[PDB]
RNA sequence: GUAAGAAGCCCGGCUCGCUGGCGUGGAGCCGGGGUGGAAUGCGAGUGCCUAGUGGGCCACUUUUGGUAAGCAGAACUGGC
RNA sequence: UAUAGGGGCGAAAGACUAAUCGAACCAUCUAGUAGCUGGUUCCCUCCGAAGUUUCCCUCAGGAUAGCUGGCGCUCUCGCCC
RNA sequence: CGGCUACCCACCCGACCCGUCUUGAAACACGGACCAAGGAGUCUAACACGUGCGCGAGUCGGGGGCUCGCACGAAAGCCGCCGUGGCGCAAUGAAGGUGAAGGCCGGCGCGCUCGCCGGCCGAGGUGGGAUCCCGAGGCCUCUCCAGUCCGCCGAGGGGCACCACCGGCCCGUCUCGCCCGCCGCGCCGGGGAGGUGGAGCACGAGCGCACGUGUUAGGACCCGAAAGAUGGUGAACUAUG
RNA sequence: AGGCUAAAUACCGGCACGAGACCGAUAGUCAACAAGUACCGUAAGGGAAAGUUGAAAAGAACUUUGAAGAGAGAGUUCAA
């Protein structure tokens, strides 16, 4: 009735399946990837407070 | 129903005169002719009243 | 009246239109009627099939539909006679006829 | 959306957004397109050049039925068949020429585009315009005129 | 009922606020109202360079790069 | 002092829209141009705040020659926004493509010339800093709306095709668009 | 009002149906070499849509009519 | 008992015509039009004017420009110039 | 014992009664005796811009038809040889009508202010232009050896969109002259080089739905006339027979 | 220059029915109730206000003050 990426539907005539815009839609995995992480920078999480 | 039905003329060689046969030249000697055809007429007519 | 930059509007509301508005509030309603109709005349012509007159072969005259073929009518006399059955049996037969188109 | 439009933001405001100087008069400045050719001709002739006046002659009981003439360019000429039939032609197993009507397509009149492919063609069609003509003879094309 | 004629107070605030600035000077400003004998000599003159530019320039550019 | 009249810059720093999807690629390519130090990361990050009207849609031909030129051999093509099918041409090169929301009818005509195209998240997951890479846009003044914009249809120089309830013979054309009637422009 | 540079200068070579004693003059194009060019301060450019306004008044100074006016009418700046 | 509304009647005051007459009353068109008065409803934050040019039977108004706000967009610094 | 406050009282200081027309309001300018309920920018059609969504040179079944009779069904689902049709994809003339591809190389005819031929990719060039690519140079335990290891950059190149200019193409005009064709050799057609007018072309972006603002026609933010027309009722008052 | 004819079409009146992202007694039809009723003008004509005891009247027997209106006790009800 809707059909698949690969064939359209029988029953419809011209539909298709939507397109799938973000093929991994896991964040962390991405963020936690070697690949990303290799050309990251230094966190520096110092807060540098106002000092008097 | 009247679904329609089309001629299918697939496909053919092309002759030898076809390259010189037809023309925008040609459609604008027909219109021509079709907008003085009757002004010739009338112009032959007169030319033989002369004679 | 106008502003900086917009098209110039012509609007035909200068009668009064509001007494007579036609809403099509009753269109589900007519399509439903006009559904149990169709449904009615098909069972009690059940034998006969629905649009029963056949129509025949028509070409449209202006020049810009005359490329595609539609429905008509009915039949030309001519091509009755040339069928050779009668004039007046063709309406109990099924076949519409109409006298008026020529060949 | 009465709770989204901007009418819920004004109340309390005494002028509803239209100014204590001059308030909201019905129709202060006129009806309609009221005085085109005066006290709004400025506005009439910097955003509306030509509204007044006639230009060309009247012609009674015009039919767009017979000022009907489609216009098809060279760069479509090959969207309107199959994808196929421009391969089988490429394949060029001899001098054979695949036919492309757009009287089919709904098309009477061709216009002339660039870039059109080595293949030899035959079209059929009304009207041609010259640059169309002698661009698809300049390729070892034919046209076919019908009516 | 007299009123005011006309007067230009509070008209250079209203310039100043948002700007005098000069107009937009840009290289190759316009061609008009520049004599038409001059510019069909111009477009003359554009038209027929590649004639003999890209053999005799080429030939210039080959040498003064053999120069240096 | 100093007026306040231009102290708040008035470009968006967040996507209007609230698509998942497009929430997540700026989530993710957020923290990429912020850790990066990226340029290019920085501005696919902008493209993607901008709205319907400021992400044209890029043909397939205009692509196929801005890939042509000379050091495009390799380089892979990343279009923020939708990328179209265009019928005027027929064949097409490899064109190893990255762009959002591609046209079905262009998807088979890039699958079958052999190359093959990947997403925004794949993309990241590939050249995080995005090295060989082209940023291509469509025609953004390419749009009907920018036609009708100018000066004034008055001035003499004009050409901005004024506003018309429907084009044809005897509507807006007698008295300021020729020197017959009145005066020409 | 203008100028205080790289949108500039020096060099070589091509095009002209412009002009013409002259390879003369003037424009356009190409090619390689050389940015530190008054002080001070500041981030700039641009597109679209658009409400309100379209009765003003006062003051230092310069001024028109009036004897004069908390009168009428103007120029810069400031204020209500 | 007769004359009924641009009609009647008037020894004439344009007086009378059901407390209304230099044009009665009743219902409808009609929610007639008004460049003219009056009013126009909750909070906070940010930006924030004009009474000026030109045109209009225009001068208590409107159009245009200017002042203003919103939506953005294209770039630039952030590591001897 | 502590307690701000929606309780009362007193002192010190400051304190004119609110709303709108106005340059000017507390005014000897207008409205308000008080309290409770009702009360004013709405809806439709069209247009312009901006935003969100889906598809994409296509888009849209709102008009009808189909499945099974249905409270929710006046919904929703489908048409596929129902896209007829609307918008956009082609513009320019009053109209007859016409109607958009450039660049490199070589040759010939006087390579002639000069056309054609053959091959190729195929929408020109200049000055800016985010981004990308290459890149001298130096930056990591005693050493000549390395691929990762630390890691930026002088200069240079192809250059998105967009900006300014030059050139190119189409349609309507004016000047100059020459060439080509014949279903028929003509006040028949076609073509060039220059100047201008177009809402044009020069790898297209629109369509449908929703929302917000602005203008307009609808009684159209609400309340308000002097008046005009249509059809009927009155001489129980009064004027006259 | 003679005529007849059902179809898809319209329906704020009439006889019945169903439904509601509507109104909830200053709202909704003028009229939720003895509403085109009371009332107004000679007439054409104009035209209202007005719902809620209690589950069940079980609407307070009886004594006393007052001529009575009314009130003090008492009584029913979960509640006078
Ligand atoms: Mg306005
Ligand atoms: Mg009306
Ligand atoms: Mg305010
Ligand atoms: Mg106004
Ligand atoms: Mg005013
Ligand atoms: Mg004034
Ligand atoms: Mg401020
Ligand atoms: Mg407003
Ligand atoms: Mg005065
Ligand atoms: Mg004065
Ligand atoms: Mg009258
Ligand atoms: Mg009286
Ligand atoms: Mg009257
Ligand atoms: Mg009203
Ligand atoms: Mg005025
Ligand atoms: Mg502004
Ligand atoms: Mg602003
Ligand atoms: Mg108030
Ligand atoms: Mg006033
Ligand atoms: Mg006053
Ligand atoms: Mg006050
Ligand atoms: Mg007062
Ligand atoms: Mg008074
Ligand atoms: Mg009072
Ligand atoms: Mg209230
Ligand atoms: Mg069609
Ligand atoms: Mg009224
Ligand atoms: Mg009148
Ligand atoms: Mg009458
Ligand atoms: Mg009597
Ligand atoms: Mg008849
Ligand atoms: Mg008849
Ligand atoms: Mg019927
Ligand atoms: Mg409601
Ligand atoms: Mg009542
Ligand atoms: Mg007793």
């Amino acid at each position: 009735l809707y059909g698949t990426w690969r064939k359209a539907a029988s029953l419809k005539s011209n539909y298709n399946l939507p397109m799938h815009k973000m093929m991994n839609t896991d964040l962390s995995r991405i963020l936690k990837s070697p690949e990303i992480q290799r050309a990251l920078r230094a966190p520096r999480k110092k807060i540098h407070r106002r000092v008097l | 129903p009247i679904r329609n039905v089309y001629k299918k003329e697939k496909a053919r060689v092309i002759t030898e005169e076809e390259k010189n046969f037809k023309a925008f030249a040609s459609l604008r000697m027909a219109r021509a002719n079709a907008r003085l055809f009757g002004i010739r007429a009338k112009r032959a007519k007169e030319a033989a009243e002369q004679d | 009246a106008p502003s900086r930059n917009g098209m110039i509007l012509k609007p035909h509301f200068h009668k009064d239109w509001q007494q007579r508005v036609d809403t099509w509030f009753n269109q589900p309603a007519r399509k439903i009627r006009r559904r149990k109709a169709r449904q009615a005349k098909a069972r009690r012509i059940a034998p006969r099939p629905a649009s029963g007159p056949i129509r025949p072969i028509v070409r449209c005259p202006t020049v810009r539909y005359h490329t595609k073929v539609r429905a008509g009518r009915g039949f030309s006399l001519e091509e009755l006679r040339v069928a050779g059955i009668h004039k007046k049996v063709a309406r109990t037969i099924g076949i519409s006829v109409d006298p008026r188109r020529r060949n | 959306p009465s709770r989204l439009r901007k009418t819920r933001k004004l109340r309390g405001h005494v002028s509803h957004g239209h100014g204590r100087i001059g308030k909201h008069r019905k129709h202060p400045g006129g009806r309609g397109n009221a005085g085109g050719m005066h006290h709004h001709r400025i506005n009439f002739d910097k955003y509306h050049p030509g509204y007044f006046g006639k230009v060309g002659m009247r012609h009674y009981h015009l039919k767009r039925n017979q000022s009907f003439c489609p216009t098809v360019n060279l760069d479509k000429l090959w969207t309107l068949v199959s994808e196929q039939t421009r391969v089988n032609a490429a394949k060029n197993k001899t001098g054979v020429a695949p036919i492309i009507d757009v009287v089919r397509s709904g098309y009477y009149k061709v216009l002339g585009k660039g870039k059109l492919p080595k293949q030899p063609v035959i079209v059929k069609a009304k009207f041609f315009s010259r640059r169309a003509e002698e661009k698809i003879k300049g390729v070892g094309g034919a046209c076919v005129l019908v009516a | 009922a007299k009123s005011k004629n006309h007067t230009t107070h509070n008209q250079s605030r209203k310039w100043h606020r948002n700007g005098i600035k000069k107009p937009r000077s840009q290289r190759y400003e316009s061609l008009k109202g520049v004599d038409p004998k001059f510019l069909r000599n111009m477009r003359f003159a554009k038209k027929h360079n590649k004639k003999g530019l890209k053999k005799m320039q080429a030939n210039n550019a080959k040498a003064v790069s053999a120069r240096a | 002092d100093i007026r306040h009249n231009k102290d708040r810059k008035v470009r968006r720093k967040e996507p209007k829209s609230q698509d998942i999807y497009l929430r997540l690629l700026v989530k993710l390519y957020r923290f990429l141009a912020r850790r990066t130090n990226s340029t290019f990361n920085q501005v696919v990050l902008k493209r993607l705040f901008m709205s319907r009207t400021n992400r044209p849609p890029l043909s397939l031909s205009r692509m196929i020659r801005k890939m042509k030129l000379p050091g495009r051999e390799n380089k892979t093509a990343v279009v923020v926004g939708t990328v179209t099918d265009d019928v005027r041409i027929l064949e097409v090169p490899k064109l190893k493509v990255c762009a959002l929301r591609v046209s079905s009818r262009a998807r088979s005509r890039i699958l079958k010339a052999g190359g093959k195209i990947l997403t925004f998240d794949q993309l990241a997951l590939e050249s995080p800093k995005g090295r060989g890479t082209v940023l291509l846009s469509g025609p953004r003044k390419g749009r009907e709306v920018y036609r009708h914009f100018g000066k004034a249809p008055g001035t003499p120089h004009s050409h901005t095709k004024p506003y018309v309830r429907s084009k044809g013979r005897k509507f807006e054309r007698a008295r300021g668009r020729r020197a017959s009637r009145g005066y020409k422009n």
